[PDB]
RNA sequence: UCAUAAUAACUUCUCGAAUCGCACGGCCUUGCGCCGGCGAUGGUUCAUUCAAAUUUCUGCCCUAUCAACUUUCGACGGCUGGGUAUUGGCCAGCCGUGGUGACAACGGGUAACGGAGGGUUAGGGCUCGACCCCGGAGAAGGAGCCUGAGAAACGGCUACUACA
RNA sequence: AAACUGCGAAUGGCUCAUUAAAUCAGUUAUCGUUUAUUUGAUAGUUACAUGGAUAACCGUGGUAAUUCUAGAGCU
């Protein structure tokens, strides 16, 4: 396709799985923290609710 | 009327839904339901003629022991011709008014009604009829009650 | 014609919406709904013929785009909507509310009511049988359908709605001595008690009622529609209905005008 | 008489012209969809082999496949068929159709390489065109790219690099709606 | 006679006069400018015209080519 | 023989939601866990609305130099089916011989679309009504049909005749 | 923008050729039928999400001629 040279899509169609299992336990915990800071950011608006 | 036998017929005369083979023989008061024959009451003050209850007779068309319902006008008059097979022409009379001449003339129109084996129809009779669905290319009407002769 | 009809003419409408023969040929052709379209009080003729809020028909239309106004509790958007008899308007940004009543001539009439009686309706019943599954309900004038009602409840009679449950608090049984008010027919805006009623074995049949200043009055049973026994639970408009001759109307005209200058 | 020779694998289509008949007489009395060899047709097309796919008449008349003759028939088009397309529901009009049964008569043919050969054509199998665009449902995506149930195919999509007009700032990036 | 009679509409905000209040009068007051357009015949023209093209009708210089 | 319920079975066989937008919420076994609001678009049956198609009774100008008409190849009625959204001589088979008329049938004329109504006045009448409201029919003359809830549609298609 | 899909295009407007129980008028029936839409009720016998095409589009043609169209590559 335009967008992807055949090198690109082959090693890309071709990446290793062990690579991908790192990748998605990568992937899954930027979010796990971003989660964690939606309940700090809860504390956060609990802490407004506090002040006023 | 007077019929010789009930099945004179190509096909089976049989009314329809009522099972007349039961192993079973079970007495119920109900016309329609133990198995014997089935009959209805038109309403409007009509009375069920004796002979319907008791007769052997076939037919679709009677309001009585039949698949017709009645309803809309009612009309009476006088027979004129009674002479084919299961159906009379009556004759009915009226005066109509012409506004120039402040008076009137006579007119008359012709009606055909299906009339049941249960009545027996003469010459010269009054019959009132009620409306009914199309039965055929020109018979909308059907007889209920034969009134007694002068 | 090949299909149904879209258009309505001018000169063609009903009388009793009151609409000018000149200043165009149309007429607003009434959308279909709950009501018949004979009798019946189109929304837009209701809000810019009556009570002259919109000018014309633009704005007219956009009132209803801004959810302003509701019938029975839910709002309605569409200019042609077929209201009827004892149908409740609630317009909440100026902070009333109307019931939909003929008048002793023969027409709908601007009505106000207060709030908390605004909050009900009462119809009369059309068919009353059991549906699928033995449930058995009820459909009453106005195409409200109710399931499981009280038993004893039949046909012609008229029942109180809640308007915000739909649940059968009351009921009023059609029988003589009741007070009703005629729907259909030339006696409109008529209100008299029963007197007695006789029957026609094969239908339409006649009943005969009696003002209460002894005038009598007799109309078919598709036309009267029971209110009350006694004390009548709605609130009558100014006349009550009594239909006063035309030599007492300018007998009175005069007086009251005198009477106030 | 040209031919419209089309190259499905690398993306690539051509015309080309040809007077001389006797190259052209192997054509003769084939039906469409048919195999030909192109042996006859010159040295270049040796061991390639041909799938006949269509062609038009000198009148402008399309061939039809499934009609068998050599000259051209009336018929009712309907809905659905090839070289109709209606401007109205259940609208059928009334046109005019060359057979599939392949004659002198007509002007150009159309026809496309099934299998590869030994040389070389100077301007139709040296190139390939890319495609425009990419698949579009999260199932094909991850067929496609072999992924697993569980891989977060958000992140595997392809991404063209689009600027605008001459604002001066740095292009960004669109991307094609994944779904289901 | 001496005497005049029109209609009169008072509007609570200015922003509330632009949002319901029709076009033409605010032409007429001078608060909005006119719109500019063509006649209705040369619109009905044009839009009929491009009934005859198929896909991408802005341009259709494509055409022009084919003769050669 | 209604609404509705129950039993024994059947079906190239249906429907019972793999759709979209706003809001950012609440629980503890803290898992990228569970629960939760208001709308849009659809969907089986009943009720309603706009209707549509058939249907009962009575009512239309002049003419007898039009007095008997209808049933070859349905004209009147009975029965069993087919077809239609349904009744019905609407159609296919079998069996009877009927139906209308001097109270004007049948036929011929109409410079005849029907009605609400216009003109003219003691009263009674005579005459007009293509035309703004209601109903019916047609798109040069005949027939046939697709799509669609709805058309025998013509600013939809097919065929013939005549023009072009 | 373009294009697929949904709805409407069977309403309006014009004319009076045919038509003498035919159309039409007032009055009845549908327990003899169809019904988009609107309105109100109403249906417990891989699932954290199934499968192939096609339009728009790129690029190449035929005919003096029309809102004529072919074959090839994508979603
Ligand atoms: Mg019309
Ligand atoms: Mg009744
Ligand atoms: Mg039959
Ligand atoms: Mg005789
Ligand atoms: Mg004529
Ligand atoms: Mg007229
Ligand atoms: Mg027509
Ligand atoms: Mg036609
Ligand atoms: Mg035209
Ligand atoms: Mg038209
Ligand atoms: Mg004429
Ligand atoms: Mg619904």
């Amino acid at each position: 396709i335009v967008g992807a040279s055949l090198e690109v899509i082959k090693e890309r169609r071709s990446m290793r799985p062990e690579a991908r299992n790192a990748a998605r336990l990568a992937a899954i915990k930027e979010s796990k923290e971003k989660k964690a800071a939606a309940q700090a950011a809860k504390k956060a608006e609990k802490a407004k609710n506090a002040a006023a | 009327a007077t019929e010789l036998t009930v099945q004179s017929e190509r096909a089976f005369l049989k009314q329809p839904h009522i099972f007349l083979n039961s192993k079973v023989k079970v007495k119920s008061t109900r016309p329609g339901k133990g198995g014997r024959r089935w009959y209805k009451d038109v309403g409007l003050g009509f009375k069920t003629p004796k002979t319907a209850i008791e007769g052997h007779y076939i037919d679709k068309k009677c309001p009585f022991t039949g698949m017709v319902s009645i309803r809309g006008r009612i009309l009476t008059g006088r027979v004129v011709s009674t002479k084919m097979h299961r159906t009379i022409i009556i004759r009915r009379e009226y005066l109509h008014y012409i506004p120039k001449y402040n008076r009137y003339e006579k007119r008359h129109k012709n009606l055909a009604a299906h009339v049941s084996p249960a009545f027996r129809v003469e010459e010269g009779d009054m019959v009132v009829v009620g409306q009914c669905r199309p039965l055929s290319k020109t018979v909308r009407f059907n007889v209920l009650r034969v009134l007694p002769r002068t | 014609a090949r299909g149904p009809k879209k258009h309505q003419k001018r000169l063609s409408a009903p009388s009793h919406w009151l609409l000018d023969k000149l200043s165009g040929a149309y007429a607003p052709r009434p959308s279909t709904g709950p009501h018949k379209l004979r009798d019946c009080m189109p929304l837009i003729v209701f809000v810019r013929n009556r009570l002259k809020y919109a000018l014309n028909y633009r704005e007219t239309k956009a009132i209803m785009m801004q959810r302003l106004v509701k019938v029975d509790g839910k709002v309605r958007t569409d200019i042609t909507y077929p209201a009827g008899f004892m149908d409740v308007i609630t317009i909440e940004k100026t902070g009333e509310n109307f019931r939909l009543i003929y008048d002793t001539k023969g027409r709908f009439t601007v009505h106000r009511i207060t709030d908390e009686e605004a909050k009900y309706k009462l119809g009369k019943v059309k068919r009353v049988q059991l549906g699928r599954g033995g449930v058995p309900f009820l459909v009453t004038h106005d195409a409200r359908t109710i399931r499981y009602p009280d038993p004893l409840i039949k046909v012609n009679d008229t029942v109180k709605i809640d308007l915000e449950t739909g649940k059968i608090t009351d009921f009023i049984k059609f029988d003589t001595g009741a007070l009703a008010m005629i729907t259909g027919g030339r006696n409109m805006g008529r209100v008299g008690v029963i007197t007695h009623r006789e029957r026609h074995d094969g239908g339409f049949g006649i009943v005969h009622l009696k003002d209460a200043l002894d005038n009598t009055f007799a109309t078919r049973e598709s036309n009267v529609f029971v209110i009350g026994s006694e004390k009548p639970w709605i609130s009558l408009p100014k006349g009550k209905g009594v239909k006063l001759t035309i030599a007492e109307e300018r007998d009175q005209r005069r007086a009251r005008a005198l009477a106030a200058a | 008489m040209k031919l419209n020779i089309s190259h499905p694998a690398n993306g690539s289509q051509k015309l080309i012209e040809v007077e001389d008949e006797r190259k052209l007489r192997h054509f003769y009395d084939k039906r469409m969809g048919a195999e030909v060899a192109g042996d006859p047709l010159g040295p270049e097309w040796k061991g390639y082999i041909l799938r006949i796919t269509g062609g038009n008449d000198k009148q402008g008349f399309p061939m039809k496949q499934g009609v068998i003759a050599p000259n051209r028939v009336r018929l009712l088009l309907s809905e659905g068929h090839s070289c109709y397309r209606p401007r109205r529901d259940g609208e059928r009009k009334r046109k005019s159709v060359r057979g599939c049964i392949v004659g002198p008569d007509l002007s150009v043919l159309a026809l496309s390489i099934v299998k590869q050969g030994e040389q070389d054509i100077p301007g139709l199998t040296d190139v390939v065109h890319p495609k425009r665009l990419g698949p579009k449902r999260a199932t094909k995506i991850r067929r496609f790219f072999s992924l697993s149930k569980d891989d977060d195919v958000r992140k595997y999509v392809i991404r063209r690099e689009v600027q605008p007009k001459g604002e001066g700032k740095k292009p960004y990036t669109k991307a094609p709606r994944i779904q289901r | 006679g001496g005497k005049t009679t029109g209609f009169a509409l008072i509007y609570d905000s200015p922003e509330a006069l632009k949002k319901f209040e029709p076009r033409y009068r605010l032409v007429r007051a001078g608060l909005a400018a006119k719109v500019e357009k063509a006649s209705r015949q040369q619109r009905k023209q044009r839009k009929n015209r491009l009934k005859t093209l198929r896909g991408t009708a802005k341009v259709k210089g494509a055409k022009a080519k084919k003769e050669k």
